């Protein structure tokens, strides 16, 4: 109200409204799902078009051979944060000959977002991210909020109508965590999860975007006729 | 962090007034009275030592300050602002003059440097004006004895005699009746003590009054002998006893 | 953060005016009147000190008329402290030019430089403008005797006769009435003092309330002399012209 | 250059010769090498003459401001600390070699200082090209508990040794005495043992001896009125 | 009014309202505690299980500084991480110049001065965390708690977050009933109980317990997390006391 | 190669009874090649006179610099600078270039307008002041000038006698220096009249 | 009304942010007192530990700035420690640059100048503290110099700070009106501490245990604080006459 | 440094500081540009509220940027000096690096670029100036006339006017200027330019300035009497 003019101002109840407004941009964004087993981790994303002449906005970005994310909210902010992750993954490989741990990648994203919430002149990031990866401790899934909060999960969803997919994953928890050594079935579970968030529209060949990383699987993105198999 | 106040805090209002300067002058008006009188063979500056507490040692608080051996200063208004201005004035006398010409600046040019500092606090980013008016008395070879007033705006004017602060309006009228161009230094001190008594409520003695002169060279205060051309400072602060001696002939 | 307290000194009004410039001009209209008159054989600068005192040391006092170099002088109307900042800058510019080209700076080049400095404070930096208007009286071998004025906007113009400060509307009408092109310095001295005598807000015009200066080729042969009048000399010229 | 410093009962004395040179040529025959840092802190300089003069005035200026800031009379240890840190920063490129002496509320002090920034304490010190000649005299006649009169005598004798035996030193002896509870007394040309004898001949010329091409009056006055 | 719109502005009371609003964010956070024992310190924190999809034991909250200091905080988690990052820089520079690991009181002031600096200007926001931290140095065990204002003191026991009143009362009983002191193993058990008891203010969702400790005898003065059998033993002791 | 002897030239100054004199040669050269016989090395700012020897570009630069500074001095002080004060200004200005100096040998001469006292001073390239009572010398024939002045000089010479002494000191010193000569000027300075005289000398 | 938020002049020529910083000074509800002996300077301050969970040994508002200078603070602890760290840094730098120990009055002036800057520069707020510096100066002898948020400072024969400063001030005034000297005419610092505690008891009308007080003592070449047991010995002597 | 964003968008998609800069141009004295078949003429209004002016030394309204290009303006006089100086520096820089003087279009594009920059840079306000830039490209005999404004947009014009009452003189030019047959001579072009100003000026005395630019760096300013002869001939034809 009187306390939402900038990110440097607490409200009388201790809230940061500019951060909360940045969180609101994610809720307007298109739905994207993340889930994992013990061998693989999967991203599924519903891409959004402007109209029938337009392309469908890309949602998934590769950060390294073993790591990548999906976005929901301001796309240019995802480009800035994913570029930073690419650099940090790269610094780890060049200097230490070491693949960057997914948990450490989450810590770095948290700290970068935090600086934009405590200083004058700046603004919070207006995007949410789902980071999947396979490192020395197996498969991982992270959820990033531009408040700075990063959380490690078995599965989750962000964007508009993400609550339907999140409840489905909460039911299926015991089933999909056991899908080891079967990439196709893990993606099926993710496609079935994101379907619980659709209304009026359904998953078409240029609508659906899928990514996977695992034990002997580099981070790869599937679009176009490569996802017709799962429709 | 970083100072993000890079804009002026003093600006013109629709009527053409610079509000912050006017308000600074109001702070000066509330300040304790100080005065200055110029004689043929000297200058006197004086003020009241308004002690904040009787447990305070008012000798440790100097309202009248030596700037150079031949230049002294007194103020009315905010004490802390004055103290830092004295520090800056002492330094600028060296950096912008003595380290260049090998001699102390003439009164008018040191006044000019202090004025410049006060002007900049009226235009620079993220600062308020100084809440003081200064009276600066001094002597130099080619200009003789002189007395200057410097205001928060940075404006300065030369005076034969004047007063600033609390009871300045009444004090200036008192000085107009008594001042002439034939006054000796002792006559000016006498008039200074008479003028200052009117604006003082409580005790009026050498311990509650601060008074200094710009007069003859004091070889006894030089600290060394052997150089004929060096004859000592013309600035001298009168002692408590010296003031009381002149209060009996009052 | 800090934005809250920013007055924004360098913005346009909806009408396309610069707020701070306009308000600075309002300030200058309360300053003592300064007049400049240009003749064929010299220039006159006359200016009124603001309500003085009998205890003011006049013979060592200077608030209106300042020397920039041996050929150029200025009359000030506005904040004296602001003026001295600009005056010192102008003195340095004149010396920079003399060092670079080994010739005295042409009057207009000095005027343009100071005016550009004033302009900058209206377009960038977020600082308040200088509350000063100048009358420049000067001589060079290209255009001869010249009069200019500059104001807080940084705009400058040339004049045969001009006033700044208080009552400029009344003063300019009186000058426009009695000024002629073939006029001489001694006639211009009289016009300047007569104009101040009629426009002044004081009861009478006396020597202790005036500053006076002439720039003459009344210097022995092809050279120019600046004369800042002493208090006694202002008293004499007041008697000569029949004002006291 | 020969400069010395000698401690005594109730203070300290410094002395110096008065010859400044440019290679083998004597530039000034009556040079002043005793400098004032503050009323009762004096120093003498050897080495690059402009550096000793400049570093003395800079520290002297800052010492004066410090004295005004603290409402205390300046201390020799302050002058020493400020001098050595300034000289160390410039890694010897400022060629100032100084003997610093004075009195202050703490007592009487005598130090020396070398261009690279190293300092020394002593009861007797010497610096410059004539320092070995001077130190020979000091090592022969110095004792503990010297009187004021004995210290002045010893100091000037040490400078004389430099004057007569070192080609870099000559002319006169300057002295400055700093006693506790007293004004420092600067004794310029305390000894004058090198006055030139009368010449055999006068070399005043008859008027009109020099051939002249042109004469003209130089205008030193400003542009005139009327 | 308007005194509460900008940081570093004194109100007519002499208060900094922006700092007081930061405290509200701290009071909104989960419960965290600290217990000073005979030869060390124990830290514990309540972790709310928002969903079944949270991987157990993975989202670690307690943070180590150097190798001998533990830090836990309640409020805005990112703000706490920013403070610990600074603390790690401070500890590194201290050890670089002075060789010895930073003493706990020395470390306390480093955090204190940094947090206090964020109350001096309107261009920055105060920290939205209260931090409980400490460890073992050459003079023994030390426990500290640091507020958004920059204020910190030494403690026998400390608590912050939504269930701080409950926790404080429990800590006060331990101080009274043990003037001679508490052992490190006892303090771990007691820390488990207090978090379980303080979870009544957050009873809607279930939680996960996280404990760490530094002890001269039990951990050689190094900060370690309580894991496996010793953690389960503390959970059992806690569950027995609430029933 | 040595910057102080590329162009050549000399300056000498002397005191007399209620007067001072300053003189210089007129040569500018490029080592062996004579380039100009009208390169005057004495300048004045009000009643204070300054001679400068050494690298000619620096001679010109410093004149322009001290004209600059004495003009600002006058505007602010409302009086002409005095010899004692100007001497300190020269010293200050030279020392500010301590580690990249002007390769010059300045000489100040003048009479204090208030005390009437005759004043002369000399400097090294880096600012050290030589305040002699008798005479000051500078330039590529400074050794020769020291020899002439030491024997020819006596105190309290009348203006017209001082002219002969300083003229003969310059002329004979210059004739023993390859890089000096090609004309000469002598200034005789009294409290309110200054006379300038060009001397006839050999042109080799 | 933004002239109340930053340090610019109000129409009355006042600085409200400075005035409100003076009010923050009394937020701790603690009173302090300082007096001078023949050879020493003593400062006492109330100690209040309201929480049983606190370690009482870490609760302090007296600071050892240098070997010779001590400082007691009236105001919140964050601003107190800010001022303490700076004073320590300034004192150490002074000794390095000028070769002798920073005098008490000079440090007070320096901290007062820093405070003055916060009243003139907008981006910096005043510190809500009053700083009382004590020492036995090698030139001036026993010294008390006190600084406030306005940038004001002065020397004192004796002084008091806190919510009940006036009661203590008047009590001290009345004693020095009797004795007609500028100090406590006593040889040992122990008896000067006893004088200080006695006159605080008289002025406030409250009794003190060993844990209710905090004491600092300055002698030639060192400033030190007393332990609880040292204070207890002081309290016992007061009660026994 | 002062970084405040003074030029920003409003809810309706307007940048008010740029639009208010145009209002300053509206207040400025009228300026007009007309190109003939082999010349360009720049006319300028002088407000007669200021007499006792020294016309020898007073800043003239038309400024040479190079020997072949000129610039006139309407709006803040002080602001225009900054644009003129920058343009003059760029003209010499272009000659130095390209070894060819600027084209009129290039010089216009530069000045317009400077104006645009001041509409999305922090801590600065837009120029309260619109300009008319005229001349001939090197070794070219085709007349050139361009206009710039505070926003930074620029374009070429057969004839154009800016400043106060420019709506009126543009009305005149739109009905009197034929594109198929532009003013064939210098006389015809100057006559049409003086005629256009007489719709707005007041007295045809010292209120009208005229500058003629021809190919190959041939630039001259007409005097009072020369312009007065055009003023005389125009009204004597009008009395009919
Ligand atoms: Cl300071
Ligand atoms: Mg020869
Ligand atoms: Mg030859
Ligand atoms: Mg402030």
């Amino acid at each position: 109200n009187n306390y939402d003019g900038d990110t440097v101002t607490f409200s009388p109840t201790g809230r940061l409204f500019q951060v909360e407004y940045a969180l609101e941009a994610i809720k307007q964004g298109s739905v994207t799902v993340g889930l994992r087993s013990n061998t693989h981790a999967v991203l599924v994303a519903l891409k959004r078009n402007a109209d029938e002449l337009s392309s469908y906005q890309k949602k998934i970005i590769k950060c390294d051979e073993h790591m990548g994310l999906s976005l929901a909210g301001l796309a240019p902010d995802a480009r800035v944060l994913s570029n930073y992750l690419r650099q940090q993954c790269n610094y780890s490989s060049l200097v230490f000959n070491r693949k960057l741990a997914v948990e450490r990648a989450g810590h770095l994203l948290c700290d970068k977002a935090q600086k934009n919430t405590q200083s004058y002149g700046g603004r919070p990031y207006g995007v949410g991210l789902l980071i999947i990866g396979y490192d020395k401790s197996g498969a991982h899934l992270l959820e990033f909020q531009p408040s700075g909060n990063v959380t490690e999960l078995y599965g989750t969803a962000i964007g508009a109508r993400s609550q339907g997919a999140k409840t489905y994953l909460e039911r299926t928890l015991d089933t999909f965590i056991k899908i080891d050594g079967n990439p196709d079935e893990l993606i099926k579970a993710g496609v079935e999860a994101i379907s619980q968030s659709l209304r009026d529209e359904s998953l078409t060949v240029d609508n659906l975007s899928i990514a996977i990383v695992g034990k002997d699987t580099p981070f790869t993105i599937y679009d176009g006729e490569a996802v017709a198999k799962y429709i | 962090m970083t100072d993000r106040y890079s804009f002026s805090l003093t600006t013109f209002s629709p009527s053409g007034k610079l509000g912050q300067i006017d308000y600074a002058l109001t702070a000066v008006k509330q300040g304790v009275t100080s005065l200055g009188i110029k004689a043929t063979n000297g200058v006197v500056i004086a003020t009241e030592k308004k002690s904040s507490s009787p447990l305070a040692m008012s000798e440790t608080l100097s309202k009248v300050s030596l700037l150079t051996p031949d230049i002294g200063a007194v103020y009315s208004g905010m004490g802390p602002d004055y103290r830092v201005l004295v520090d800056k004035s002492r330094k600028v006398a060296h950096t912008s003059y003595k380290r260049i010409y090998g001699e102390y600046p003439p009164t008018k040019l040191l006044v000019s440097e202090v004025a410049k500092i006060m002007q900049e606090a009226t235009q620079s980013g993220g600062v308020r004006p100084f809440g003081v008016s200064l009276l600066i008395a001094g002597h130099d070879e080619f200009n003789g004895f002189s007395l200057y007033q410097v205001d928060p705006s940075g404006s300065y004017f030369p005076w034969k005699a004047t007063a600033i602060g609390k009871g300045s309006v009444a004090a200036k009228t008192f000085l107009e009746k008594r001042w002439n161009d034939e006054l000796e230094l002792e006559d000016a001190i006498h008039i200074a003590l008479l003028t200052l008594k009117e604006s003082v409520e409580g005790e009026f003695n050498g311990d509650t009054i601060e008074l200094a002169i710009i007069g003859d060279e004091n070889p006894d205060l030089l600290g060394y002998t052997g150089i004929p051309t060096d004859k000592g400072p013309r600035f001298r602060k009168l002692t408590s006893q010296e003031i009381n001696d002149r209060l009996e002939a009052l | 953060g800090s934005r809250r307290y920013d007055s924004r000194t360098t913005i346009f009004s909806p009408e396309g005016r610069l707020y701070q410039v306009e308000y600075a001009l309002e300030s200058i209209s309360h300053a003592g009147t300064a007049i400049g008159i240009m003749a064929s054989d010299g220039i006159v600068l006359a200016a009124e000190r603001k309500v003085t005192s009998t205890l003011l040391e006049q013979d060592t006092s200077t608030e209106k008329l300042y020397k920039l170099n041996d050929k150029i002088a200025v009359a000030v109307a506005g904040l004296t402290a602001d003026a001295e900042i600009l005056i010192n800058t102008a003195r340095i510019h004149a010396q920079n030019y003399l060092k670079t080209y080994n010739e005295d700076i042409p009057v207009e080049i000095l005027v343009r430089r100071l005016s550009d400095i004033k302009q900058g404070y209206t377009q960038h930096g977020g600082l308040r403008p200088f509350g000063v208007s100048f009358i420049y009286a000067g001589y060079d071998d290209r255009y001869g005797y010249q009069l200019y004025t500059s104001n807080p906007s940084g705009n400058y113009t040339g004049w045969k006769a001009i006033s700044v400060g208080a009552n400029t509307s009344a003063a300019q009408t009186l000058l426009q009435m009695d000024y002629k092109d073939d006029m001489k310095v001694d006639d211009a001295i009289e016009l300047a003092l007569k104009t101040l005598s009629k426009t002044t807000d004081s009861s009478a015009l006396t020597y202790d309330r005036l500053e006076f200066a002439t720039i003459r080729k009344g210097a022995n042969d092809g050279e120019v002399y600046q004369k800042i009048f002493k208090p006694q000399e202002i008293k004499d010229i007041l008697v000569k012209t029949g004002i006291t | 250059t020969t400069i010395v410093g000698v401690k005594f009962n109730n203070g300290v004395v410094i002395a110096a010769d008065t010859r400044s040179t440019q290679g083998p040529i004597v530039a000034d025959k009556n040079c002043a090498k005793l400098h004032r840092i503050s009323p009762k802190i004096w120093c003498a300089g050897a080495g690059t003459a402009a550096d000793t003069e400049a570093v003395t005035q800079l520290i002297g200026s800052n010492i004066e401001l410090h004295s005004l800031y603290t409402s205390r009379e300046p201390r020799v240890v302050s002058a020493l600390q400020m001098l050595k840190q300034h000289l160390f920063k410039y890694q010897g490129h400022i060629g100032a070699y100084l003997i610093v002496a004075g009195v202050d509320p703490t007592g009487s002090h005598l130090f020396s200082i070398h261009a690279h920034g190293s300092t020394d304490v002593g009861y007797y010190l010497s610096l410059g090209s004539g320092s070995l000649a001077a130190m020979a005299v000091l090592e022969s006649h110095w004792k503990q508990d010297l009187t004021k009169e004995e210290a002045i005598k010893l100091a000037s004798d040490a400078i004389q040794a430099g004057i007569w035996n070192d080609l870099g030193s000559g002319s006169n002896v300057d002295v400055c005495v700093m006693e506790i509870g007293k004004d420092a007394e600067y004794l310029r040309n305390y000894l004058t043992p090198n006055v030139r004898e009368e010449k055999q001949k006068s070399y005043k010329f008859p008027r009109g001896t020099t051939a002249v091409l042109k004469e003209s009056i130089v205008n030193i006055c400003d542009i005139q009125e009327e | 009014t308007g005194y509460d719109l900008s940081n570093s502005v004194f109100s007519p009371d002499g208060r900094n309202f922006q700092v007081e609003y930061a405290v509200k964010a701290v009071e909104n956070g989960t419960t965290s505690i600290g217990i000073k024992c005979n030869d060390g310190v124990v830290f514990a924190v309540e972790k709310l299980i928002t969903s079944k999809l949270l991987v157990p034991q993975k989202n670690v909250k307690i943070q180590v500084v150097d190798r001998h200091i533990g830090c836990v905080y309640s409020g805005l988690i990112p703000d706490g991480r920013h403070l610990v990052n600074r603390g790690r820089e401070e500890a590194a520079s201290f050890k670089k110049l002075y060789k010895t690991p930073i003493p706990i009181p020395a470390f306390a002031d480093r955090l204190g001065q940094y947090v206090q600096a964020h109350t001096l200007y309107n261009s920055v926001r105060p920290f939205g965390v209260s931090t409980i931290f400490g460890g073992v140095d050459k003079n023994g065990a030390h426990l500290y708690m640091l507020e958004p204002s920059g204020s910190y003191w030494g403690y026998k026991g400390a608590a912050t977050g939504k269930g701080r009143q409950s926790a404080k009362a429990e800590l006060e009983k331990l101080v009274d009933h043990h003037p001679e002191g508490l052992s490190a193993r006892e303090a771990v058990k007691q820390a488990a109980k207090i978090i379980y008891l303080a979870h009544e203010d957050n009873k809607e969702k279930d939680f996960e317990l996280e404990i760490s400790w530094c002890s001269l005898s039990e951990t050689n003065g190094l900060h370690k997390f309580v894991k496996g059998d010793l953690l389960q033993e503390a959970i059992d002791f806690a569950q027995k006391e609430i029933n | 190669s040595d910057p102080s002897s590329i162009n050549g030239g000399i300056v000498v100054a002397m005191t007399g009874k209620d007067c001072v004199a300053i003189a210089c040669d007129l040569r500018l050269g490029s080592q062996s090649l004579g380039v100009s016989n009208k390169f005057e090395k004495i300048f004045h700012y009000g009643h204070v006179f300054l001679g400068i020897t050494g690298l000619a570009t620096d001679v010109t630069t410093l004149n322009e610099m001290f004209r600059y500074k004495t003009n600002l001095y006058k505007l602010k002080e409302e009086r002409a600078i005095e010899p004692e004060t100007f001497t300190q200004l020269v010293s200050s200005s030279l020392y500010e270039r301590r580690f990249g100096p002007y390769f010059v040998g300045p000489v100040v001469a003048g009479i204090n307008s208030k005390s009437g006292k005759p004043f002369i001073a000399g400097f090294d390239l880096i600012g050290c002041i030589d305040e002699a009572k008798d005479f000051i010398v500078s330039g590529t024939a400074s050794d020769q000038l020291f020899g002439m002045c030491e024997s020819l000089y006596e105190p309290n010479l009348e203006p017209e006698d001082l002219f002969e002494t300083i003229s003969q000191a310059l002329l004979n010193a210059a004739d023993r220096d390859a890089l000096s000569g090609w004309g000469a000027v002598v200034y005789i300075i009294k409290k309110d009249e200054v006379v300038k005289r060009y001397l006839k000398m050999r042109q080799d | 009304g933004y002239d109340r938020h930053i340090t610019i002049f109000s129409p009355e020529g006042r600085l409200y942010q400075v005035e409100y910083a003076f009010k923050a000074t009394n937020q701790t509800n603690i009173n302090s007192l300082a007096v001078r002996g023949k050879d020493c300077t003593v400062v006492i301050s109330q100690k209040k530990v309201p929480d049983k969970l606190l370690d009482p040994t870490t609760v302090s508002y007296i600071f050892c700035i240098s070997r010779t200078i001590g400082m007691v603070v009236n105001g919140p602890i964050p601003d107190a420690r800010n001022a303490a760290l700076r004073a320590k840094a300034e004192a150490a730098e002074f000794r390095y640059k000028y070769g002798y120990d920073m005098p008490c009055d000079v440090l007070a002036k320096r901290m007062a100048n820093l405070s003055q800057i916060y009243t003139q520069r907008a981006y910096m707020r005043p510190l809500g503290v009053i700083l009382t510096f004590v020492s036995v100066d090698e030139e001036l002898g026993p010294s008390i110099y006190k600084t406030d948020p306005a940038g004001y400072y002065v020397g004192y024969k004796a002084t008091a700070t806190g919510p009940k400063q006036q009661e203590i001030t008047t009590n001290l005034e009345n004693h020095f009106k009797k004795s007609k000297i500028d100090h406590i005419n006593e040889e040992s610092w122990e008896k000067v501490v006893e004088f200080a505690i006695t006159h605080m008891i008289d002025a406030l009308g409250t009794e003190f245990s060993k844990n209710d007080l905090e004491v600092g003592v300055a002698t030639k070449d060192k400033f030190f604080t007393l332990s609880a047991e040292n204070i207890e010995e002081r309290l016992v002597a007061i009660a026994e006459q | 440094g002062y970084d405040r964003a003074l030029s920003i968008f409003s809810p309706d998609g307007h940048i008010f500081q740029v639009e208010y800069a145009l209002e300053a141009v509206k207040r400025g004295t009228c300026a007009v540009g007309v190109k003939g078949k082999n010349c360009v003429v720049l006319g300028c209004e002088r407000r007669s509220t200021l007499k006792l002016q020294d016309t020898r030394i007073t800043p003239s309204k038309v400024s040479k940027i190079d020997s072949h290009v000129v610039l006139s303006f309407s709006g803040l006089n002080a602001d225009s000096r900054i644009l003129i100086e920058k343009a003059r520096v760029e003209a010499q820089s272009h000659r130095l690096t390209l070894e060819d003087p600027v084209t009129v279009e290039y010089l216009t594009r530069y000045v317009a670029g400077v104006q645009q920059r001041y509409t999305q840079s922090g801590g600065v306000r837009p120029f309260g100036v619109s300009t008319l830039i005229a001349g001939f490209d090197p070794r070219d005999d085709e007349p050139k006339l361009y206009q710039t404004e505070p926003s930074g947009i620029y374009s070429s014009w057969s004839a154009q006017t800016i400043g106060r009452n420019s709506k009126t003189v543009r009305e005149f030019l739109e009905k009197n200027y034929d594109r198929k047959e532009p003013p064939a001579t210098v006389e015809e072009c100057v006559k049409l330019t003086v005629r256009s100003l007489l719709e707005v000026v007041q007295t045809g005395a010292k209120n009208i300035e005229i500058t003629v630019v021809k190919p190959d760096s041939d630039i001259v300013a007409l005097s009072s009497e020369e312009i007065n002869q055009y003023v005389t001939q125009i009204e004597q034809e009008k009395q009919e």
